[PDB]
């Protein structure tokens, strides 16, 4: 649906 | 790039450092894909000549050994424990192991495992003893440059990276040619099946296979596509190299600028269903802090 995620980061992890 | 470390840069010969490395000429080669189904977003394109200096690639990706040996000469502590936790796949991480909440936005296979890092890879319990040859992960961009330094090397650009990967044939869509199974024999350790449901195995491995799994490319690199993510030295973005200049067709050095770094190669989470990224011209990026199961890195060198 968006673009597919291969490398997985900490700061996508953050929230609130 | 300016690093820090705590360790000082040992002495080494010429010869040592080129030990298991292949010394790639200078000259051309079309970097870049033209796919016509390629994320708009990834910048695979254009298509481009790009003129490269002579440079020496590792054969393989670091391995087990070989970081082990790095840690004990340096005491060097990667950002994973740092931090205490790292990426693990769902499917590897042993039931009862503790887990944290965190979420991966629209990855739900990520698991965010304390204790998870190179020497254990899947979190407390898990190990490396028959891991040798594998392929180092949970390694971060930092921990990357720091091993690279440490052995008297560097990461390579993402234009080295992707001649050598490339091993000598033009436009290709693979390291060995344009067919992913030639004469149904597998070339890379990518998915094989319902990602990320169920993974087969029909090319031997469900996680990360030894460094010197199936047979090399034309240059002799092994393991350019898939096994695991290869950090390469280039800031990441989707649009630098569509200009048209020497910055960005001779020894181009990527970006000056930037939030996450480039990785080249796919994984053996790859699958042509959902990323299609083991494509010898597909690239990707995470930032220089993290680290996961299914990323390492491979060195590169001036002559
Ligand atoms: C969404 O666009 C999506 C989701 C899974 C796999 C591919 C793509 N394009
Ligand atoms: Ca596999
Ligand atoms: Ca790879
Ligand atoms: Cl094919
Ligand atoms: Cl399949
Ligand atoms: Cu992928």
């Amino acid at each position: 649906a968006t673009t597919p995620l291969c490398g997985p980061s900490r700061a996508s992890i953050l929230s609130g | 790039h300016m690093p820090s470390f705590d360790f000082d840069i040992p002495r080494r010969s010429p010869q040592e450092i080129a030990k298991g490395m292949v010394a790639i000429p200078g000259g051309t080669f079309r970097m870049g894909g033209e796919d016509p189904d390629a994320f708009p977003e990834d910048g695979e394109g254009p298509v481009r000549t790009v003129r490269l200096s002579p440079f020496l690639i590792d054969r393989y990706a670091v391995s087990n050994r070989q970081f082990a040996a790095f840690v004990k000469a340096t005491g060097y502590v990667t950002d994973a424990e740092r931090y205490g936790w790292s990426f693990v796949f769902h499917a590897h991480v042993a039931p009862g192991t503790p887990v944290m909440d965190a979420v991966v936005p629209e990855a739900p296979w990520w698991v965010a495992v304390p204790g998870a890092y190179w020497k254990a890879p899947e979190g407390p319990g898990s190990s490396i003893t028959d891991r040798p040859n594998h392929p180092v992960v949970h390694v971060s961009w930092n921990d990357a440059v720091a091993y690279a330094t440490w052995a008297g090397k560097r990461l390579p650009t993402e234009a080295e990276w992707e001649m050598a990967a490339r091993g000598g044939l033009d436009q290709a869509r693979y390291p060995w040619g344009n067919e992913l199974t030639p004469r149904g024999r597998h070339r890379c350790n990518i998915w094989q099946g319902t990602f990320p449901v169920h993974d087969t195995g029909e090319d031997g491995y469900t996680g990360t296979a030894p460094v010197n799994a199936f047979a090399p490319n034309g240059y002799g690199l092994y393991n350019v596509a898939g096994n695991v993510w290869e950090w390469c030295a280039d800031w990441w973005s989707a649009d630098w190299h569509a200009t048209e200049s020497p910055a960005t067709r001779i020894d181009p050095r990527g970006p000056e600028t930037g939030t996450a770094r480039v990785t080249k190669g796919g994984s053996f989470l790859c699958h042509e269903s959902y990323c299609n990224r083991y494509r010898v011209a597909a690239r990707t990026c995470n930032t220089p802090d993290s680290s996961a199961a299914h990323t390492g890195f491979r060195c590169a060198a001036d002559p």
